[PDB]
């Protein structure tokens, strides 16, 4: 009757269907979570490994044919994209959120009604935490920087090196920090050029007081150290000088051959000339140096490197002083540079890491600027090593820019939990029930780490449950809000004096994401699908 | 028997989802047919769906070339991917005929095939290549071959370097 | 895991293990409930299943349903040896034993997820059932006096609750008189093949009846059958097993004669035997024949000259149905015809059913066998009418066994859920969520039942459970008054041995499916 | 809304539940109704032009390519080769319908489909199919009551067979037979009361023999008093026709005895070789001289004989015939008045038939010759002969006999009649709607429906003759409630008057009320399911 | 109506008598509304959001 080319799905077998594929999606990586999860090895169909704890990752490599399970990656690569952290407790929320929507859903409860009670339930859940479960870390100090980075540490290859790794971590957070205008101290990572090297062990991982360029001097007779160094940073290639497309060169007296040849090369030689005459000592360009350049700057003994990244070039004006040239051009129409357009550094050198070289331009002056150099066992335990220490990067920047910071281990999703259980018996007939069911929802994160630390996930459960059901009740027992889970004991422990803290914005994302990620599956109640 | 005016009329409009089902069999069929005629006959005379769908897609500005082969053909396929590590920019890869499901005289005449692709369309068909250049010349002698009628393209860092939009802004 | 060039198993078999196998299986059992949810209550509805051969099976039945169903799954082929199960001890509540086994894994499933050991919940499972069984034997209703009328009613009530969910439900006061009224007259052991059902095409479910005597189909008359009378008054009934036509002695025998006078006495002696048996027959007084062997045209034609009816190749059943209600004895020699050996009814004829030709023993005084003649449209509606009739008649003998009955409609659920959550808030706790789970599962028959009518099923869970909370044990779900009602007073009657059963079985399953951590599967062998 | 449903477990682990579930279908709930639904109404559709006097044929071809011409619609499908599994339960409501009553076959169909179309629109608006069942049910029960209420009886005595032949006449007039339909009518009449227990006891068809032979017309269709064989003189030299004949019936070929036993006999000299021939010899002579001695006219065997028989049996001057089928010599049996005697030495006078005129029937340029008995003094059984110009016509009158026969019989177990036409049903419908007024108004669309589905019938017969079916049936049920008189039906035959009554358009009470029933029936089981599983 | 034995030519022609009678019907039962009402405005759009 219908008469379309294609299969369709109608009722319960099309809700089962997406709730189907976005437990999958969630079982995929619920095993990665908590400082007890363990990593998962991706390999391509042409061999090429990958080892991640990192959630967006492994969502991102996977091949995903289900709508609903292509929601779920894309909601965690938005996690990831807005936030830094939490990409996978975001999407087991959602998978958890939709099973149980669909669930009363199955209890004959309206999808709209549900939908409605799950936005009560986010709109609370936000409120709660921004009132009751936030701590100031004005009163903390460094520790709670240091203490936040060492949790986005755990479960990642680099979590019992958290006390070194988040002491270098929070140094070149701290380093590429400046303020902006209305007095917003704003902290621009994605500035931290992370390189990686495989060699020495972790610990031998290097945070460097300046920058590090992935590049090496253009020719071998320049020199590799330069002290007092008097940075040029260029836009265009120094080569021999070629006509434009509307030039073009009609000879009719041939004794002019020679001269026009000659001012050819004779125009980048003086504008060499006109950039080395200032004292310039270090040349960074994005385009290309020939052989006769090269054979110039080595003469005057400078450094000259070709092929610099746009940005990296960027980053080591901005932090040296120096200003970027397209062209030497003034406002006078004439060839000129000034010593002003000159950035200067305290040392410029060419360090050898691991049979390899490259160049540090260190402690530059009138801007403080960082980089991490990663020593690792092989290429995958480098590639992890720069995850993990982006990942703690992006925490302490959340961190640094809202001064709110909450319990982990999941006592903020218990406390949760327990007042949207409370709260639902006070509004509503039918969407008091969609609020207990993200209040159960809420759960399945604490339940997830005791199943991963293989410990008795119900009872330790319950005993958090009763510890924050307890602190919501007693008044005089606001203390027990902290009291998270010590996965290592398998008992219940006040994270907040233990120093397991995360972001505030961390959860209300996870929390608005993901609620908006069930509500958007949970309207679908026909699949048409049309054959190609 | 009469009636040669049948006017099938509702009948196609009735049954369009068996018929645009078959229809969309046949075709898949014919892209298959395609790819697989511009071999034989064309230049023989003088899973499937992987290799149609890897000529399909990438750029038309890269020169991808397959190898056809069945189980000196390891001696080209050293020299193939000897010329894969000095290539990092191109491509090669190879397929099974009896995945292609070419013809018989193509499989046991025509083992060696040296087939070129860019854009969509063949550069270079060089098949049967045993007479033209040997059985265990070097992939310098292949990469000389192969340079000297256009058609292949003309420092190290440690491991690697690469990783929102804001660089760096020191701006009060 | 590595090649490893010399394998431990045989290349080829597949094994799972761990918590997501168990969380397969249990949605493999949801799956198989899901095939017969919609088939339970007064507004269930018939499925259809269409075999390779093309034949096709309508049935509300879940027995027949999970049986028509080729299910391979190893978790879920312990839901449809449950609904054998119970089909074989009671007859009825094959749909609600799938249902209460799935709901019991779908409760306990979340805790598996999290990693609860497999023991625990099977203690619980085996607890909760031992007190839900005990509070039916407790709460059971029970008349200890034995009057005929009040018995009598209580059969009819359960027959009719059994049958008030076929296509026969509006007819379920006449089918279930007329199946109690069957019922009664088995002599002590209540045999099934003591009640004869034959299936009639053409004719409303209002003109089928039953026979008080036996009945069966004309069986391949010969020539000279129409010249016997078809009607007597006092009939007697020579039951036989014996071939009455001309054929050889023995098959080994052999005559060898040489005179043509002996081959004169040779015929004439094998007409003389076979004339002697039909004299031996005729002198015995009986008017009517009947025998498990042929009966040839001579003796056809005999029995015709003197005005008698026969019946040859009666089935081995119709004969001992006849012999049972008639009142004599199947007799392989007919030397001996003596007068105790003859059956004996009020009224034989043959009449026209439909286009068939039937013959009827009725006026039996002291029958012990029944024959139901059922008519439909066609042949699948006379198949479910005989499944219907089967499941009220196995209703009807278990509660002449014991006449113990609760009431139906999901009460006698919501008065167990709401023991067993009062059991439950007083134990430890490790054991009263999984008891809690159970209470919680055990609602599940009332709301199917809810979904089936079409009524908001939470609100008449609230209604039932909040009922039953402050008082009130047998308020269950009225489907035609769109609310809830007392189910006693409303005549909506059950067994309890059928509940008992239920949960029994169902317990029993979800037992088996939680202590499976391991599937193997070895590779299949000739496939052909 | 297809092949099952495909999970593949949430953990990548293969799941598999019912063998072969790839390669299976299952549809759920409504759409199925829907389908279903739809398959009926297509038959019911394609049934009801050929319904009533101006009802059209149906040309069925088997897959043998024999083709067949016929308007019964038990007959149309039975041969129609469907797949569909409603289909098939309307080819069986339709069976069912033939063969408790023989006629309505196709009015079964129709009310079904009608039934069935208004439960779709039913449905549509939110009501449980169980419920729309339950009203069907109500319904058919109001109308069942109205049925008996509006009937009326006939007089089924052998003196006066008026209300007989017109309501044979009423079967037959949808019949290619109408051309001969009042000596049809009459033949079947004749046919039914002649052999029929007259203690309003079962009819029994078993002994009306229907056979046609091609040739002649029509008309020359003509009801034997006896039995009809296609044998005929095993010698040709005896006499066509014999009258006065004394039948002597027999089941014993006319050759030596043999016995069942596995026997041999010795041969051990010439004086026994001698013996045997002349026992052979005196036994032939001996079986004549039995068969002569009763004083028999014409004797007849059913395993035939050999040569010598033959011709002792011409030189006596005792036409036989020989290799009589078993069911052809029961008949003989019964309609002689002779008994069946298994050998020669229990043949006596007594036990011999008689038979008015035995003669031989010609068939023109055939060669096919063929026996008739007749004028037996009161033969209690009756076979009819058809002739037409095609096979095809003759099956036609094959079934059209047998349905007028069939309704003669319900005529004979009930003599309970209503006025057809239409007049009966659209007075159902007029009683339905009137009791629908007064229940509850949930099942008062069931109801309404039920009575909308009833009234289809009068309109696809206004339709079949080219009236408007709509006006036509409007203006019959304003008459029928204005004037009392539920004998208002549809004027098909445009006889200038509506009054079935005076038309003598005559149904049985029982075939009317099996009807509503099946189709009832029917429509619940069809509106129970709710699930599909082909493989 | 079509197999009531209904021209599909004065269906058509009744279905426009409908549709006349009920445009006025509607116009009818319409109220006037102005721009500066933005109670109304608001109603509507929330109207015309509500089933999204
Ligand atoms: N030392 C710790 N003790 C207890 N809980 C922790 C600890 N470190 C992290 N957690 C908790 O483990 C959870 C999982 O974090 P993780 O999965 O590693 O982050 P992501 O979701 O970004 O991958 C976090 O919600 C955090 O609260
Ligand atoms: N009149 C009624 N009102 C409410 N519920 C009923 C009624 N009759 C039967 N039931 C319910 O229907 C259920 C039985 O449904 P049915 O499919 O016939 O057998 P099964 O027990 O195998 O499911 C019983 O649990 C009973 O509670
Ligand atoms: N002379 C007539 N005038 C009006 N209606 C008639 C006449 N004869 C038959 N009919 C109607 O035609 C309908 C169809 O009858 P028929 O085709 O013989 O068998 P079936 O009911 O199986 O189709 C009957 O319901 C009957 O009421
Ligand atoms: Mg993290
Ligand atoms: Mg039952
Ligand atoms: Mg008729």
């Amino acid at each position: 009757p219908l008469s379309v080319f294609g299969d369709r799905s109608t009722g319960e077998t099309i809700r089962s269907q997406n709730v189907m594929a976005a437990a999958s999606i969630a079982n995929i990586v619920k095993s990665s979570l908590g400082p007890v999860g363990l990593d998962k090895m991706l390999v391509d169909d042409i061999g090429d490994v990958t080892i991640t704890n990192d959630g967006a990752t492994i969502l991102k490599l996977l091949e995903v044919e289900h709508p609903a399970a292509k929601v779920l990656c894309e909601l965690a690569d938005l996690q990831d994209k807005e936030v830094g952290d939490g990409t996978t407790s975001v999407v087991i929320i959602a998978a958890e959120l939709l099973k149980n929507a669909d669930e009363l859903v199955k209890q004959k409860i309206h999808p709209t009604s549900v939908i409605s009670g799950y936005r009560l339930a986010c709109k609370e859940a936000v409120r709660y935490i921004n009132e009751n479960l936030i701590v100031n870390t004005d009163e903390l100090g460094r520790d709670c920087l240091i203490n936040a980075a060492k949790t986005s540490m755990s479960s990642k290859i680099i979590g019992i090196n958290g006390d070194f790794f988040a002491n270098m971590v929070v140094d070149a957070v701290l380093a590429i920090k400046y303020t902006d205008i209305r007095g917003q101290p704003r902290y621009p990572v994605n500035s931290v050029n992370i390189l990686k090297a495989h060699g020495r062990s972790q610990m031998e991982s290097m945070l460097i007081s300046g920058y590090a360029l992935n590049c090496v001097v253009g020719s071998q007779g320049m020199p590799k150290r330069i002290v007092n160094a008097k940075i040029a940073c260029l836009d265009f290639s120094l080569q021999k000088t070629k006509m434009k497309l509307g030039v073009q060169v009609v000879i009719t007296d041939p004794e002019k051959l020679d001269q026009i040849r000659q001012r050819e090369s004779d125009i980048t030689k003086e504008r060499i000339q006109k950039i080395l005459a200032t004292g310039a000592n270090v040349i960074l360009t994005t385009g290309g140096i020939d052989d006769m350049c090269l054979k110039y700057f080595v003469e005057a003994g400078a450094m000259a490197v070709r092929r610099v990244l746009k940005r990296d070039l960027k980053r080591i004006a901005k932090a040296s002083g120096a200003t970027i040239l397209s062209t030497l051009a003034n406002l006078e129409g004439e060839e000129t540079f000034e010593a002003a357009m000159l950035g200067q550094a305290e040392e410029v050198v060419q360090e050898r890491i691991c049979d390899d070289e490259l160049i540090l331009i260190k402690n530059t002056k009138a801007r403080t600027s960082a980089s991490i150099i990663l020593r690792g066992a092989n290429d995958f335990m480098c590639d992890e090593m720069e995850r993990s220490l982006h990942d703690a990067l992006c925490v302490v920047k959340r961190v640094l820019e809202s001064k709110s910071v909450v319990p982990g281990g999941g006592a903020v999703e218990a406390a949760l939990s327990i007042y949207l259980e409370n709260y639902a018996t006070s509004m509503g007939s039918r969407e008091q029930l969609a609020i207990a069911e993200f209040a159960r929802s809420l759960l399945v994160i604490p339940n997830t780490l005791a199943v991963n630390a293989a410990q008795d996930s119900t009872d330790l459960v319950a005993k958090l449950r009763a510890f924050h059901n307890e602190a919501q009740v007693n008044p005089e027992r606001k203390n027990l809000k902290w009291i998270g889970l010590d996965l290592s004991n398998g008992k219940p422990r006040d994270n907040k004096q233990a120093g397991v803290f995360e972001p505030t914005i961390v959860k209300v994302k996870s929390l608005k994401f993901a609620t908006e990620a069930a509500i958007t599956i949970l309207r679908i109640d026909d699949l048409i699908k049309l054959h190609p | 028997l009469a009636g040669e005016g049948i006017s099938v009329n509702t009948g196609p409009k009735g049954v369009i989802n068996d018929w645009r089902r078959f229809k969309q069999l046949e075709t898949e069929q014919r892209e298959e047919q395609c790819r697989e005629m511009e071999r034989l006959i064309k230049k023989l005379s003088m899973s499937g769906e992987g290799f149609l769908d890897m000529i399909d897609k990438e750029q038309k500005s890269i020169v991808i070339m397959v190898h056809i082969y069945e189980d000196g053909t390891e001696a080209m396929n050293g020299c193939m991917i000897c010329l894969a590590a000095e290539y990092p920019a191109v491509k090669f890869c190879k397929v099974k005929s009896s995945v292609i499901g070419a013809s018989s005289q193509f499989t046991r005449n025509a083992l060696p095939a040296l087939l070129i692709y860019k854009g969509g369309e063949l550069i270079g068909n060089f098949v049967r290549v045993t007479d033209q250049l040997g059985d265990d010349f070097f992939a310098v002698d292949l990469e000389a071959f192969l340079q000297e009628f256009g058609l292949l393209p003309e420092v190290l860092t440690s491991v690697r370097n690469s990783a929102s939009e804001d660089s760096d802004l020191e701006i009060d | 895991m590595m090649p490893t060039p010399v394998i431990l198993l045989k290349e080829g078999t597949d094994s799972s293990q761990g918590i997501p196998q168990l969380v397969s299986n249990i949605s493999a059992c949801q799956v198989i409930a899901e095939a017969v949810r919609t088939t339970l209550g007064p507004r269930g509805m018939d499925k259809l299943i269409v075999d390779g051969r093309g034949k096709a099976t309508i049935s509300n039945d879940g027995a027949t349903i999970l049986k028509l169903l080729d299910v391979v799954h190893p978790a879920a082929k312990t839901l449809v040896d449950i609904a054998k199960s119970q089909d074989a001890e009671v007859g009825d509540g094959t749909t609600s034993v799938t249902l209460l086994a799935a709901e019991f894994l779908k409760q306990v499933k979340p805790y598996v997820e999290e990693g609860l050991h497999p023991q625990i919940i099977i203690r619980a499972f085996r607890t909760a059932t031992q007190l839900a069984v005990n509070k039916i034997k407790e709460i059971a209703v029970t008349v200890k006096k034995a009057d005929k009328v009040e018995q009598r009613k209580l059969l009819e009530k359960c027959a009719m609750t059994a049958l008030s969910s076929k296509l026969i439900s509006q007819q379920k006061a006449f089918f279930a008189k007329m199946v109690v009224d069957a019922v009664m007259m088995l002599d002590d052991l209540l045999q099934l093949k003591m009640i004869g059902i034959k299936k009639v095409q053409g004719g409303a479910l209002e003109d089928s009846q039953l026979v008080a005597g036996v009945a069966f189909k004309k069986t391949f008359s010969y020539a000279g059958f129409e010249m016997q009378p078809k009607k007597y008054h006092n009939p007697k009934i020579a039951l036989l097993n014996v071939e009455l036509e001309l054929k050889a002695e023995k098959d080994n025998a052999e005559i060898r004669v040489h005179t043509v006078e002996d081959y004169q006495a040779i015929v004439d002696a094998e007409w003389n035997i076979l004339y002697d048996k039909l004299e031996k027959i005729h002198h015995s007084g009986a008017k009517v024949v009947l025998s498990k062997l042929p009966i040839g045209d001579v003796a056809t034609q005999y029995f015709a000259d003197r005005d008698m009816f026969c019946a040859g190749r009666v089935p081995e059943e119709d004969l001992k149905r006849t012999m049972m209600a008639c009142g004599g004895s199947i007799q392989t020699s007919v030397n001996a015809l003596s007068a105790d050996v003859l059956g004996r009814c009020q009224v034989f004829e043959e009449t026209q059913i439909g286009g068939e030709r039937y013959n009827f023993f009725t006026g039996c005084p002291k029958a012990k066998t029944c024959t139901f003649i059922l008519r439909g449209g066609a042949e699948q509606f006379m198949e479910e009418t005989e499944r219907s009739l089967h499941d009220a008649i196995m209703i009807v003998r278990r509660a002449i066994k014991n006449d113990s009955v609760v009431a139906g409609g999901g009460a006698i659920e919501m008065e167990l859920s709401k023991y067993l959550r009062d059991y439950s808030r007083t134990i430890p706790g490790k054991q009263q969520l999984l008891i809690g789970a159970y209470a919680k599962a055990l609602e599940i028959i009332p709301r199917q039942l809810c979904d089936n009518a079409g009524f908001d099923a939470t609100n008449i869970l609230n209604k039932l459970r909040a009922r039953h909370a402050q008082g009130g044990t047998w308020y269950g779900v009225d489907i035609n008054n769109e609310d809830i009602a007392d189910n006693f007073e409303a005549f909506v009657w059950e067994p309890a041995m059928v509940r008992i059963n239920a949960l029994t079985a169902a317990s029993e399953a979800a037992c088996l499916i939680v202590s499976v951590d391991e599937t193997i599967k070895n590779p299949r062998s000739t496939v052909d | 809304a297809s092949m099952g449903t495909l999970a593949f477990d949430e953990y990548g682990r293969p799941f598999l539940i019912i063998k072969d579930q790839d390669r299976k279908s299952r549809l759920m709930g409504l759409e199925a109704l829907k389908s279903h639904i739809m398959a009926a109404k297509a038959v019911a559709n394609t049934m009801r032009t050929s319904l009533g006097p101006n009802g059209l044929d149906k040309m069925m071809v088997d897959k043998d390519g024999d083709v067949t011409v016929t308007n019964d619609g038990a007959t149309i499908l039975s041969m129609m080769d469907v797949d569909h599994q409603i289909a098939k339960l309307m080819v069986e409501l339709s069976k069912s319908q033939d063969d408790e009553i023989g006629d309505g076959t196709t009015g079964v169909v129709v009310l079904a489909g009608a039934l069935l179309e208004e439960a779709e629109q039913l449905l549509d608006r939110g009501i449980h199919p169980i419920r729309i069942a339950d009203g069907y049910e109500q319904a058919a029960r109001v109308a069942i009551e109205h049925l008996d209420k509006i009937s009326d009886s006939v007089l089924v005595d052998i003196k006066d067979t008026e209300p007989l032949i017109q309501t044979a006449k009423t079967t037959l007039g949808s019949k290619v037979v109408n051309s001969c339909h009042r000596q049809m009518a009459e033949i079947a009449v004749n046919a039914v009361l002649t052999v029929a227990d007259m203690e309003r006891r079962d009819v029994d068809f078993e002994l009306i023999k229907v056979e046609g032979k091609v040739g002649g017309r029509l008309e020359d269709t003509k009801l034997i008093k006896g039995v009809i064989v296609d044998k005929d003189f095993s010698h040709p030299q005896m006499p066509k026709k014999v009258e006065d004949a004394k039948i002597a019936i027999l089941t014993c070929p006319f050759e030596p005895p043999k016995p069942k036993t596995k026997h041999k006999l010795d041969v051990t000299s010439v004086e026994d070789y001698k013996a045997l021939q002349k026992y052979e010899k005196e036994k032939f002579e001996e079986m004549i001289q039995q068969i002569k001695e009763t004083g028999a006219n014409l004797a007849i065997c059913q395993w035939g004989f050999d040569d010598e028989a033959n011709h002792l049996l011409l030189q006596n001057n005792l036409p036989a015939v020989r290799w009589v089928g078993g069911p052809e010599i029961e008949l003989i049996a019964i309609a002689t008045g002779g008994r069946i005697v298994p050998r020669f030495s229990e043949l006596t006078a007594e036990k011999l038939g008689f038979a008015g005129l035995v003669q031989e029937i010609s068939f023109g340029t055939t060669k096919d010759k063929m026996l008739v008995i007749e004028q037996c003094k009161n033969s209690r059984a009756v076979t009819i002969f058809i002739r037409g110009g095609n096979k095809m016509i003759i099956e036609e009158a094959k079934r059209s006999l047998h349905d007028a026969l069939c309704v003669i019989r319900n005529l004979i177990r009930d003599n309970r009649v209503v006025y057809g036409g239409g007049a009966a049903e659209i007075s159902c419908a007029l009683a339905v709607s009137q009791e629908a007024d007064k229940c509850p108004t949930l099942e008062q669309y069931a109801m309404r429906a039920f009575a909308d589905a009833l009234e289809v019938i009068p309109m696809a017969l206004s339709e079949n003759s080219g009236m408007n079916p709509i006006q036509t049936m409007t203006e019959v049920r304003a008459r029928q409630v204005k004037e009392m008189n539920p004998a208002l039906g549809i004027d098909c035959l445009h006889k200038g008057t509506n009054d079935m009554k005076q038309q003598h358009v005559i149904e049985t009470l029982i075939g009317k009320k099996q009807q509503i029933s099946l189709a009832t029936q029917m429509v619940r089981m069809i509106l129970k399911i709710d699930d599909i599983r082909k493989p | 109506l079509l197999q009531k034995g209904i021209h599909p030519t004065i269906i058509s022609e009744s279905f426009q008598k409908a549709l006349e009678k009920g445009i006025e019907i509607l116009t009818d039962m319409s109220r006037p509304v102005e721009l500066s009402d933005r109670e109304t405005l608001l109603n509507s759009a929330t109207t015309s959001l509500n089933s999204k």
